[PDB]
RNA sequence: AGAGUUAAAUUAUAACUAAGCUGUAAAAAGCCCUAGUUAAAAUAAAAUAACCCACGAAAGUGACUCUAAUAAUCCUGACACACGAUAGCUAGGACCCAAACUGGGAUUAGAUACCCCACUAUGCCUAGCCCUAAACCCAAAUAGUUACAUAACAAAACUA
RNA sequence: GUUUACCAAAAACAUCACCUCUAGCAUUACUAGUAUUAGAGGCAAUGCCUGCCCAGUGACACCAGUUUAACGGCCGCGGUAUU
């Protein structure tokens, strides 16, 4: 997976939410995207009140869209999602599953530094 | 400017068997379409080293380096065309150019044939370093301009005096 | 310690700056006269050049631009 | 280097409530179109992490996201080429807050200072200049050695 | 470049430039335009600059307060370094 779209949607009923998700996904496929998956993180009360589109929002729905897109297009998508009034806040991140975990082999302990000063007898 | 086509199926995935039998979607994810810029650069490097070189296997040869560097340089050129004020990459560009020109001065002193070829193929034009780098300033530029003009005038007037001499002595000798 | 040297230079510079402030327009006049002199000597140089080359007038279309007197 | 974004403050601005608020070693002047609480754009700046020691040639760089990207098969090298903190200059835009100058208030023998209040150039953005710093880690660059050997102090001594 | 046709052609006027003020808008001017515009003025390209003053008089703000590239203003007397 290449990009990860973190989507925070206005908290709404079933049909309208499905609607927004649909037109958003379409909007993605239109900029040339291939959508791998859609996940739902549920609706929660937001960490802090978010002001967007002349509305101050308390709650919201959370979604992940993993997808492949040409490098060029991210900006484009962003623009779109900015002017959508049903989106509380967009973000697009290089997918966490592209970066792979190197091995902590342990903690190499650091010896106390030596020869910082001369052998002078005070 | 060249064009490494959007469908070109990036370098590591070209030689794996039965690739073309795969459906359009996976073929598209492995395309230069979904690719980075660095992928297009890998491809451009390959294509150039194949077009220009003799033995694309040697990375160690002077000419191989000159090609790689030329790719890099062209990329920076592009970057600098988008970002005018980026000083970091203007440094990279100029620096790298100097490195290339140094390696060129080295090829021209060891293998002349290959040097000639490369210069033709990459469009690189090798110029000799002037003796005496000095800053050309207002006074010197202006004075030099005048001196050149005075020279041309003087020799032009000598030519006119010789045309008058020839005409006079000829019309005298005839009758 | 070494600050004594630095103190000397400090004072000198300060004094000097003060001086330039006071003497400013005198200095201005003088620098302008020097630039005039410069332009003239440059002209003489060029005139000497085309004259010792045998020509009478300066070569066709030669205005001998003003480089020093260039508006600041 | 681009483009997009904003958590904590802060403020225009209302709504209640209170007559004071601010300010110092102590006061005065200032402000009561003030103050506390509840609402809030823009602007600017980037707690904690950081007891870390990374990136960049140096200057520098530590809020978030993405794009582009960090010369040389790697010796030295200019007056040539390209950069270069803060301040400063030109033109346009921004202005919360800070603040040279300046004006008030104290202090003082004086006080064209230190302290208090107010406000400006300026700090910010775009484009172009300017090319300087105790630009100092006061320790040149590249390879090495820990042999000989303590002027003093400091960051031990040396070879090419 | 302009001016006192018939006693003055100039150092007067205008002028590029720079500055103040006044305007948020439709069928006769400005203008079939719209603040990078249009009017009322000052001064005289460029260059270095344009210091201090809002008490008076104006003009804004119908009162406070703000304005000098608005009208205009920008000081003394006595004592001191042997002289
Ligand atoms: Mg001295
Ligand atoms: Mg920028
Ligand atoms: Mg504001
Ligand atoms: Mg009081
Ligand atoms: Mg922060
Ligand atoms: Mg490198
Ligand atoms: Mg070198
Ligand atoms: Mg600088
Ligand atoms: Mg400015
Ligand atoms: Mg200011
Ligand atoms: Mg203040
Ligand atoms: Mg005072
Ligand atoms: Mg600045
Ligand atoms: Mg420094
Ligand atoms: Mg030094
Ligand atoms: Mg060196
Ligand atoms: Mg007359
Ligand atoms: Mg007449
Ligand atoms: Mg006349
Ligand atoms: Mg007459
Ligand atoms: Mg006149
Ligand atoms: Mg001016
Ligand atoms: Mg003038
Ligand atoms: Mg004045
Ligand atoms: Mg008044
Ligand atoms: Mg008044």
């Amino acid at each position: 997976p290449r990009y990860e779209l973190a989507l925070i949607l206005k908290a709404m009923q079933r049909p309208e939410t499905a609607a927004a998700l649909k037109r958003t996904l379409e909007a993605l496929m239109d900029r040339g995207a291939v959508v791998r998956n859609l996940e739902n993180l549920g609706e929660r009360m937001l960490p802090y009140k978010i002001s967007a589109h002349n509305q101050r929002h308390s709650r919201g729905g959370y979604f992940l869209v993993d997808f492949y897109a040409p490098a060029t297009t991210v900006e484009s998508m962003m623009e779109h999602l900015s002017r959508d009034i049903d989106v509380i806040r967009p973000n697009i991140v290089k997918h966490p599953l592209t970066q792979e975990v190197k091995e902590c082999e342990g903690i190499v302990p650091v010896p106390l530094e030596e020869k910082l000063y001369s052998t002078k007898k005070r | 400017q060249d064009d490494p086509p959007p469908s070109m199926l990036l370098l590591d995935y070209q030689n794996v068997p039965g690739i073309h039998k795969v459906d359009d979607v996976v073929k598209r994810l492995l395309s230069l379409e979904m690719a980075n810029q660095k992928e297009k650069l890998k491809i451009k490097k390959m294509q150039l080293m194949n077009k220009v070189l003799e033995n694309p296997e040697d990375t160690s040869s002077l000419e191989a380096r000159i090609v790689a560097l030329t790719v890099k340089i062209r990329n920076y050129e592009e970057h600098m065309q988008k970002h005018r004020k980026d000083k970091a990459h203007k440094r990279f560009l100029l620096m790298s150019i100097d490195q290339r020109k140094k390696m060129l001065k080295n090829l021209r002193e060891t293998n002349y044939a290959v040097f000639e070829k490369i210069c033709k193929e990459l469009g690189i034009e090798y110029t000799f370093p002037p003796p005496y780098h000095r800053k050309a300033h207002r006074r010197w530029v202006t004075k030099k301009a005048l001196c050149t003009q005075v020279f041309r005038e003087v020799q032009k007037l000598k030519k006119q005096k010789r045309a008058l001499r020839a005409a006079a002595v000829a019309a005298h000798k005839q009758g | 310690k070494n600050i004594l040297k630095i103190r000397r230079r400090k004072m000198n510079h300060h004094k000097y700056r003060k001086l330039v402030k006071r003497t400013r327009f005198l200095r201005r006049k003088v620098r302008e006269g020097r630039l005039r002199q410069k332009q003239v000597k440059f002209e003489r140089d060029l005139k000497r050049i085309w004259q010792k080359a045998g020509l009478k007038e300066a070569p066709a279309g030669w205005q001998t631009p003003k480089i020093y007197l260039k508006n600041q």
